[PDB]
Order: structure tokens, then C-alpha cells, then sequence
């Protein structure tokens, strides 16, 4: 039974104009993303000469 | 002061110089790291197991929303408030002719 | 110009920016626990010549 | 030893009762690095056998 | 020569080499929890004459 739904879900197109539907409508496509970001922290160094 | 086996000066120049002027003190450095977190990975079948018997048990008579592939990540802000990332925040990349 | 419009009011420090790298679902998860490289190959320069 | 096991996902056979076919240990830095049968082909697949 | 090709960079110390020894399935597990001898026996020289 569930194989039917699995096969059916394996039939949503892969295209920007279709992603703008799938992704927004809470459906998980066959991808896995990897977020990356960069941060900065103001520290207090201790120099020596 | 004396440190190890050496006698060294010890000076902080906030008062003599840089006081009452717009210039910033050049010893407040900026560290710079970068973070990464996986979004929607799905662990293989041999690693989907509840640690104890009493899981985060759901409402009785309703399906368990834990056994499904995840579609978000929840992390913490600078203050401490939570801030989630989900697939809808990727449209800016996966909706473009560059794809 | 192509520049965004100035924001009305700032809460905390300048807001960061996130990317998104596609990756097969079956990728191992333990690859992300330690300090990793998002590219997938850990190449860099310090360890490994051309 | 405890009744509460590593209880599997309900509706699926538990992968615990089968005879094991791999190990798992720690690397130098600490990353998990595992050994399984497939690594033995260099020994059990040779005319010296 | 019959030699392997040099790898393009490596991340940690010289990678070691492991072998494999056939062994009946019913071998006692408790034999491996302490210091054991992979030969099965306890040949040595320090405990035992020839």
C-alpha cells in the first residue's frame, strides 16, 4: 500500500518553477542542504614585543 | 612585572592615548569562525532507534511525528532566542536559471 | 546599484548570510559532528601538494 | 539488562537480534572509523587461500 | 618493484596496516576482553620451555 504513495511522491518534477511549490508546501524533495555561514567575535588580545 | 625568568614592562594605553578621540583601540581584535549544519539528512535504518523505552511519546491516538524525515534545523541565536532554518529559506538558491 | 534598501531599525549586530550546498540524502551524518569541510574533499593547501 | 532497550522504530524488525558483521572503534583524533567484512577481500580472495 | 603509488597528501600519521585471521564463530568472547594472544595458544617463551 505505502509503496503506492512512495512511487507517487517520486513523481514531482525537479525544476525551479516546481520547487517554488514543493519546498513551500512542506514536502521533502530528494535533496539535503548544507547551511554555511560566517561570524565575527570581538576579542581582547594581549600583545608582546 | 616578572614572568617566567624575564622582567617585562606592562602597559595599557587606554588613558594616555586614544582617550577622548574617535580612533579605535587597535588591540580589540576580530576573531572569525564559520559554522555548518546539515539540513535534511536521513540516517540509515540501523540508526533509527529510541534510546529509552519511553520516548517523547505523542498524543494518544495520533501518529508519531518523529519517525519522518526531518525538514528543518533549530539552533540558537546570540542572545539565546531560538531561530530555525527550513527548506523555504533555500528558494533564493534553488529558484534561479543558474540551477 | 542593485543594493537592497536600508533597513528600518537594527536589533543586534550585522546580520550574517547563509548559503546552501546540495548534498545527497544518504550522506553520512557522522561527517558533520567533528570539524569538517563542506566541500566534501578536505583538500586545502596545508596538507597535500598540488 | 534493562527492559528499556534501544527500541527500534515501531513496525520494523529490530536490527539487534541478528549476528553482527562489523566493528566500530575510535581514530587518533577521535572520529569514528569502522571496519567490516568487505575490508577482508584482500585476504580471503587470493589463491593462497 | 611491485610497489604502491604515493598518495596525494595525508592528514595524520603514517597509516597503519591491519590483518585478518580466520576463527570459528563459536570462539569464546570472554577470551578477548583481557590481554589475549591472537594465535589462540599462549606460546611465548617467558612462560614455557620448548
Amino acid at each position: 500500500n505505502t509503496l503506492s504513495y512512495a512511487l507517487m511522491a517520486g513523481y514531482f518534477k525537479m525544476s525551479p518553477v516546481a520547487f517554488t511549490h514543493q519546498l513551500r508546501r512542506q514536502l521533502h524533495p530528494g535533496f539535503a542542504l548544507t547551511v554555511v555561514r560566517q561570524d565575527r567575535f570581538a576579542t581582547e588580545n594581549v600583545l608582546f614585543a | 612585572v616578572v614572568v617566567g625568568d624575564r622582567l617585562v614592562f606592562l602597559e595599557a594605553l587606554e588613558k594616555r592615548v586614544y582617550q577622548a578621540t574617535q580612533v579605535p583601540y587597535p588591540l580589540v581584535g576580530n576573531l572569525d569562525v564559520t559554522f555548518v549544519m546539515p539540513l535534511g539528512v536521513f540516517k540509515p535504518a540501523a540508526d533509527r532507534y529510541a534510546r529509552h523505552a519511553g520516548s517523547f511519546a505523542p498524543t494518544p491516538g495520533l501518529p508519531d511525528p518523529r519517525t519522518h524525515p526531518p525538514r528543518a534545523v533549530h539552533f540558537f541565536n546570540k542572545d539565546g532566542v531560538p531561530c530555525h532554518v527550513t527548506f523555504e529559506h533555500a528558494m533564493g538558491t534553488l529558484c534561479h536559471p543558474s540551477f | 546599484q542593485m543594493l537592497p534598501q536600508v533597513p528600518a531599525g537594527l536589533a543586534r549586530g550585522q546580520q550574517s548570510v547563509c548559503e546552501f550546498i546540495a548534498t545527497p540524502v544518504s550522506v553520512d551524518l557522522a561527517y558533520f559532528r567533528r570539524a569538517c569541510n563542506p566541500r566534501g574533499r578536505a583538500a586545502g593547501e596545508v596538507h597535500g601538494e598540488e
